[PDB]
Parts: structure tokens; C-alpha cells; sequence
């Protein structure tokens, strides 16, 4: 139904491996590339969503349409509620239910500050958004259990792994 | 059929103590169930003594027959049937004859007996597991749970109630490694910390056993001569080197939570509110 | 994995609706049409950002229908599983033939040859789960699966997990 | 699958079967399964065939009787005929006395078959004797006996 603003790709002969969608090889297919386009076609990035900032970002836009329903005047199953469509309901509860269930970060400021730990490091210049998410999303401990989930962190051995992982434990909520 | 039924199931022949102990189960099990037809004999037929002592020596035969001689239900009715009825005499000595089972019922000895077969092994899984944990002196309370042990919910009830108290003692015959966090960790760090001895001061765990079980009080719970907060703050003050808490509301919330844990691990309290609620509970929707 | 995609939909406006509430009918009409949906190509839609400030622009009357037809261009929150993809997950229902887990809107079919042998199923258990020495998962477990094959329908999206590699099963 | 190899078995052996102890004798089957299912598989007896004595064809095959009851069945038999000079171990006598008692070459004078005389045997001191004997409760077997004896397959 909905389309994406990537189009055309017409017919051609040539066939290539870089098409079959892949975790461990980092190959997301096109509408999922690294490039993409805006409204105004200027050049944009694949934009991941661990589950703190995907939490964050639909409480947010959940909290702003119910005040604006409501006039410009917190409960989960209430903002949930405040959506339409049975279907579209239990799909936010649903949501909802899993985002709150394994919530690494409930605090803005949290996700904040492990962002901006998995972005402006200099060993982190490279990563890539997918990986960025799963390392914030896993809650892995080890390196080895990091490398084992995460096949493509093993071709990056110039990461600063296992500092990177207790930094998020500390910053991880006990 | 009966393959069938056993194919799932991997030990079969149980010895002779386990033989029995299933016997035992299974009539207690059609006693709980039959209850109804065994107080309508009884009051019907009350002249006969022990009719319910004929019944459960016809169960235990039964038991014997499907078991150890592999026989069919149909059989069993077609050319067994005799075990399966009791025929006494009344006061005319008129031959009475007395249905004390039906097929129905054998297909519930059937069930019944797959049925302890399954418990069979979490049993056998749990007296494994207390044999290596190895007390020096036999818990009472694991004792006297484990001899009125009939439903696998008691089983694990047994199970919590064990790897709770014994929680380092569980983890070491663990080691005796995949990062799984140990959901006792924490009782495990309050138990190593100095504020373990305050929660021995509140209540003693042998007295409250044994207070529970007579279900009257044999000791008087004694109330330490410093409140909670004077012992906690106290403590910590003295001990700040080994007190891992940061505040002293912080142990005293780590402290009734603690406390909370061991009352709700005790099996007579789970027993007692599992009956309660099994007696005398509603159903609202 | 959740994602934020710039996506535009086609929405067509009977001429009864031609009225001065026209836009904010669009955008309701967008957010019915939008929220909670699955689609093969994208996954799910969860939510759109600035459901009340999207631009619809001009409406093309179509020729000898009367109707028009605008194009709407938003930004909203995607999810959608890949292939080889480890993932936290919530034990829905457990059978003999496997169980099935919920991944947010996404419920995962893991069969007993994706299971490890350890973890016999156990139907006598309260509720029946699938066990091993020291592990139990049951309705309600916690559980960490990798996503194996995802299967595309017409508007609904089915993966298969597994658990036999290391740092999967109970957690 | 049992079925399915029993009834290949007895097909390729020939077009039937003789008799039930042939479910045995044949390696047709193990011990248990032939306990269980050896009263409720029967064989259509017929009085044309019995002309032999020596017909391997047992009668009890086609009654509710269990093989291991057929000593006692033919000790019913026996009982009923009133005849004292066979003893307890003359099979073959019994075999006759079967013979007589459910197919007799003269046909009764009366309308009561011999196997009507059956009851007037007490059922209660057989059963009693046997508890004696080998600690038996049996009375509602022999009961069946009786009515098996009485009709061949009466519809239950």
C-alpha cells in the first residue's frame, strides 16, 4: 500500500547476491540501504531504533496526539486506548507491552547519554546503525557473547568491545 | 494401546517400594475423585464392614493386572470382573451383589497410573537433588512435606522452598559458563552481608517452622531490645566497609523484602492457602 | 528491529467530503488507514510522528470520476524482523509440535527440531512447558531466539525462531 | 500394525484359521496379546465338520469362554451329564462329552437340550471348590460358561 520514496528499478540481466535479506551479513535489502532520500531528496542515513529510543519516540508522539485530542490539556493501556482501531489497539498494546517488558533505559537522559557513547566514539565511527541498536537493544555482557549474536562485530575488531559493555552496564538501570 | 500410552515414557518398571507407593497413590487418588459413590455405598450399604476396605484391595489388583500382566480393560471386565464386585450376603443370606467398579474406572486406574508414572521421576529428580545438597542434619520441614508429597505442585513447591534456603548451596552443586543471572543473587549478597544477622533477629526460622506447623504458638516471638532502624543504622555505621546499602532505609527495605521471600518460600503457607482456596474459593469473572 | 522510514501513501477523497474540514478528515483518515497495519515489504507501522502537522498538498480531480486523489508523505516508526536476527521474545503457547512466542506484534512459531534435545516437552507439568534439568520455559518465560525464516502473507508476516545455538533459550 | 501383520500371517498360512490354540502353535502371536485377545476372536463351528472326533476344531472356539476356562468348561459339561465314570484328566472324554451335550446324535426325546441341564448344576459350590482348590474367584466366569453353553454368541 504505503511506498517508499526509493522507486523505479526497472529490468535487467545481471543478478546479484547483495538482494537476499541478512542479519549476520549486514544486507538489509534496498528500501532498508545506509542511503536514503527525504522529502527533498537530499542525502539521509538509515535511522535504527534501539527499543529505549523506539520507546521514547512513541510515548512521546502517543502523549502529544492524546493532548491534542483532548485540547492541549501516562498510563500505557489509557494512551494505548486513545489510538483507533481495534486492530491498530491491540497492535500499540502489543508494542507497548514488549517495549515496557524489556526496557533497558526508561529515562531520557539515559538514552541520551548512551547515544551519544555509541556515536561520537571514535571506535563507534564506523559501526554500523543496525549494530548500534543491537548492542543497545541485547544487553549483552561479554564479548564473546556480543560477537556470537552479533556476527558482524567479529570483522570489527577495532572496537573497544568490552569497555563499550560495561559502560552500558553501568549506565544500565539495576 | 498401551504402547501407546507408554511411549512417552521412558522408565516403566518402577520397583517394588515405588510399585506400592503408586498403589497407594492411586487409591487415594479414586478415594478423592469416587468420594460421592464411596459415601453413597457406605450410607446405602452400611451393614457390610470395610466395603471401602475390599474396594481399595479390588483397585490394588487392578493396578497389579494392567501393570506387571499387561492386561486390557475389556479383558479385565469380560473374565476379572469378579475381583471387581464384592458379593455379600444380608441378614436373609440373599446373594447381593455389589458393582463397586465399572470400566469407566479402569480407564481412570489407566490414567492414574500414567499419571504417578510422570510423578515418578520429578520425585525421583527431587530425592536426587536433596541427596546432593547433603545436609548435616535432615531439614524437618523437607521431611515432613516430602512424606505427604502426592501432587507435582507440592513437588515444586519442595523444590522452591529447597533452592531458596540453600540457594549458594544449589549454585555450588551447579558448578560442581553461560552468564545466566542467578534471580537469588541478591538474597545470596544479603545473606553474606552483616545485615543477615539482624533478619536471624527478627524471627527464628526453626521457631517459625515449628510455631506454623503446630498451628498454635510453642515460642514467643522475641522482639530484639534495639528497633529496626536503631540495629540497621547501627550496623552499617560500624560496618561501613562491608555494608554494601547506601542508606539505611535502603537495608530495611532489602531487609522486609527478604523476609518477604523466606515467608512466601514456606511450604505450610502455600499447603494451607493451595487447601483454602481449593475448599472453600469462588469464581468471579 | 524498529526503524524510522519517510513513506507516502495515495488517499482518495469522495466529493461529498469536500469541505472546509477537508484536511484534518485526511489526516484521521491516514492514521486509521496507517496504524497498525503489516506490510510484507515494510513489516509493521506502529506510529506516525506529527500525526497533526502532515503536509497533504494539492488533490488531482480524476478525470470523469470526480473524485481526488492526493499524495501524503509522513514520517512513521516501522518494526520488521530480519533473517538471523537474535531477539528477546515472550512465550505465548506451549505444544507438542513447539511453542509460540510474541515478538511485539510479530508472533514466531519455533518447532521441537529447533528446540535442543534437553528441553523435553513435559505435559504433566502446571502449566505444560518444555524442560530440562535447569531450565523451564513455559507460558510467560522469558525467552532469547534467533530469527530464522520469515514467511510474507497478504497482510500479516510469520517467522521462525530457534533456540539451538549458545546463548539462546530461557533467559 | 498388529491387525494389519495378523491378518497377513494367517492369510499366507492358508484361507483360515484352524483353531485358537493355532494363534500360538503357528507363532501367529506372542503369549500376552493371545491372552487378551483370545476370547474375543472365534472360529464359526460346524456340526457338518464335527463328524471326526478328531476335529482340531475345538466348539468352545466359538464361545465367550476364555482358552484357559476350556478344562473348566468341559468340567461343567461334565457335571451337567450327571456320567461319574469319566474322571478329571480324560479330556478326550470330555471332548465327547461336548460332543453329546451341545450337538447329540439322537435328538432329546423332550424339547429341554442337554445343555439346558446345565442349570440345575449349583454354581456357588464349583465356585467355592475352586477358591479351595487354587484360590479362584470364578462364579461369574462360570456364569458366563453357562450362558455361553446355553447360546453360542448371544447378542449383547
Amino acid at each position: 500500500v504505503s511506498t517508499s520514496t526509493v522507486g523505479a528499478r526497472r529490468r535487467r540481466a545481471k543478478q546479484q547476491v547483495d538482494d537476499e535479506e541478512n542479519a549476520t551479513l549486514l544486507r538489509l535489502g534496498p528500501e532498508f540501504a545506509l542511503k536514503q532520500y527525504d522529502h527533498d531528496g537530499n542525502e539521509h542515513d538509515l535511522i535504527a531504533l534501539s527499543l529505549s529510543e523506539s520507546r521514547l519516540l512513541i510515548r512521546e508522539a502517543l502523549k502529544a496526539r492524546s493532548r491534542a485530542r483532548n485540547g492541549g490539556v501516562i498510563d500505557d493501556d489509557e494512551l494505548a486506548k486513545v489510538t483507533s482501531g481495534a486492530v491498530a489497539n491491540g497492535v500499540v498494546k502489543k508494542t507497548l507491552d514488549y517495549l515496557n517488558t524489556f526496557a533497558r533505559f526508561k529515562d531520557e537522559e539515559t538514552c541520551t547519554a548512551v547515544d551519544q557513547l555509541l556515536h561520537n566514539s571514535s571506535d563507534c565511527s564506523v559501526l554500523h546503525p543496525f549494530e548500534i541498536a543491537q548492542l543497545s537493544s541485547l544487553g549483552c555482557e561479554d564479548v564473546d557473547e556480543a560477537i556470537t549474536l552479533i556476527p558482524s562485530l567479529a570483522a570489527k575488531k577495532e572496537v573497544n568491545l568490552q569497555r563499550i559493555l560495561d559502560e552500558l552496564n553501568r549506565l544500565e538501570d539495576p | 494401546r498401551f504402547q501407546a500410552y507408554r511411549k512417552s515414557i521412558k522408565n516403566y518398571k518402577l520397583s517394588d517400594v515405588d510399585y506400592s507407593n503408586e498403589r497407594d497413590w492411586i487409591v487415594e487418588q479414586l478415594k478423592l475423585e469416587k468420594r460421592d459413590f464411596l459415601q453413597h455405598l457406605t450410607q446405602a450399604h452400611s451393614s457390610v464392614a470395610h466395603l471401602e476396605e475390599k474396594f481399595e484391595a479390588s483397585v490394588k489388583k487392578i493396578v497389579d493386572f494392567i501393570a506387571i500382566e499387561s492386561f486390557e480393560v475389556p479383558f479385565i471386565w469380560n473374565h476379572r470382573r469378579d475381583y471387581a464386585l464384592h458379593t455379600y450376603n444380608d441378614d436373609s443370606n440373599n446373594t447381593i451383589i455389589v458393582k463397586l467398579l465399572n470400566e469407566d474406572d479402569l480407564w481412570r486406574i489407566v490414567q492414574l497410573d500414567l499419571d504417578y508414572h510422570s510423578i515418578h521421576d520429578k520425585k525421583a529428580a527431587l530425592s536426587s537433588i536433596y541427596k546432593q545438597l547433603d545436609l548435616d542434619v535432615v531439614d524437618p520441614t523437607y521431611e515432613e512435606f516430602f512424606g505427604s508429597a502426592r501432587t507435582l505442585s507440592e513437588l515444586q513447591d519442595i523444590d522452591d522452598y529447597l533452592t531458596f534456603n540453600y540457594s549458594s548451596q544449589v549454585k555450588n552443586l551447579t558448578a560442581v559458563m553461560k552468564r545466566k543471572y542467578s534471580k537469588y543473587a541478591i538474597y545470596d549478597r544479603i545473606r553474606q552481608d552483616a545485615i543477615y544477622p539482624v533478619v536471624q533477629s527478627i524471627a527464628n526460622i526453626s521457631q517459625m517452622r515449628e510455631n506454623l506447623a503446630q498451628s498454635k504458638r510453642l515460642h514467643q516471638v522475641e522482639d530484639p531490645i534495639e528497633s529496626p532502624m536503631d540495629m540497621i543504622a547501627d550496623i552499617m555505621s560500624t560496618e561501613k566497609d562491608k555494608t554494601t546499602f547506601i542508606s539505611s532505609e535502603k537495608a530495611y527495605q532489602a531487609v522486609k523484602q527478604f523476609f518477604s521471600e523466606q515467608l512466601s518460600y514456606e511450604p505450610f503457607i502455600r499447603k494451607t492457602i493451595r487447601t483454602a482456596f481449593q475448599s472453600f474459593g469462588v469464581i468471579n469473572i | 528491529m524498529f526503524f524510522l522510514k519517510d513513506l507516502s501513501l495515495i488517499l482518495t477523497l469522495h466529493p461529498s467530503y469536500f469541505g472546509p474540514q477537508m484536511n484534518q478528515y485526511l489526516r484521521e483518515k491516514l492514521l486509521t488507514d496507517v496504524e497498525g497495519t503489516c506490510t510484507g515489504q515494510f513489516g509493521y507501522i506502529v506510529t506516525v510522528l506529527d500525526g497533526m502537522n502532515i503536509d497533504v498538498g494539492k488533490g488531482r480531480i480524476i478525470p470523469g470520476s470526480g473524485s481526488a486523489e492526493f499524495e501524503v508523505k509522513y514520517r512513521a516508526v516501522v518494526w520488521k524482523p530480519f533473517k538471523g536476527e537474535v531477539v528477546d521474545a515472550i512465550v505465548s503457547n506451549v505444544s507438542p509440535i513447539g511453542f509460540f512466542a510474541d515478538v511485539g506484534p510479530l508472533n514466531v512459531f519455533v518447532s521441537t527440531r529447533l528446540i535442543p534435545d534437553n528441553l523435553v516437552y513435559n505435559p504433566s507439568n502446571s502449566p505444560p512447558a518444555y524442560m530440562s534439568n535447569d531450565e523451564l520455559i513455559t507460558k510467560g518465560s522469558k525467552v532469547r531466539l534467533k530469527v530464522v525464516g520469515t514467511r510474507t502473507d497478504v497482510n500479516e508476516i510469520y517467522a521462525i525462531g530457534s533456540i539451538k545455538e549458545d546463548f539462546l533459550g530461557a533467559i | 500394525r498388529k491387525a494389519a501383520g495378523l491378518i497377513q500371517s494367517i492369510q499366507r498360512i492358508g484361507s483360515n484359521l484352524v483353531n485358537r490354540a493355532h494363534l500360538i502353535t503357528e507363532q501367529l502371536t506372542s503369549k500376552t496379546v493371545f491372552l487378551n485377545m483370545a476370547s474375543f476372536v472365534y472360529i464359526v463351528f460346524d456340526p457338518d465338520v464335527e463328524r471326526n472326533p478328531q476335529g482340531e476344531m475345538d466348539l468352545l472356539d466359538s464361545t465367550r469362554i476364555h482358552p484357559e476356562d476350556y478344562s473348566l468348561a468341559r468340567k461343567m459339561a461334565a457335571d451337567a451329564l450327571d456320567i461319574e465314570d469319566i474322571d478329571d484328566d480324560d479330556e478326550s472324554a470330555m471332548r465327547n462329552a461336548i460332543y453329546e451335550m451341545v450337538f447329540p446324535r439322537s435328538p432329546p426325546k423332550d424339547e429341554d437340550d442337554l445343555t439346558f441341564k446345565l442349570d440345575e448344576l449349583i454354581l456357588d459350590d464349583y465356585a467355592t471348590e475352586l477358591e479351595r482348590k487354587h484360590q479362584l474367584k470364578k462364579r461369574s466366569t462360570l456364569q458366563i460358561i453357562k450362558e455361553e453353553l446355553q447360546s453360542r454368541y448371544r447378542e449383547i
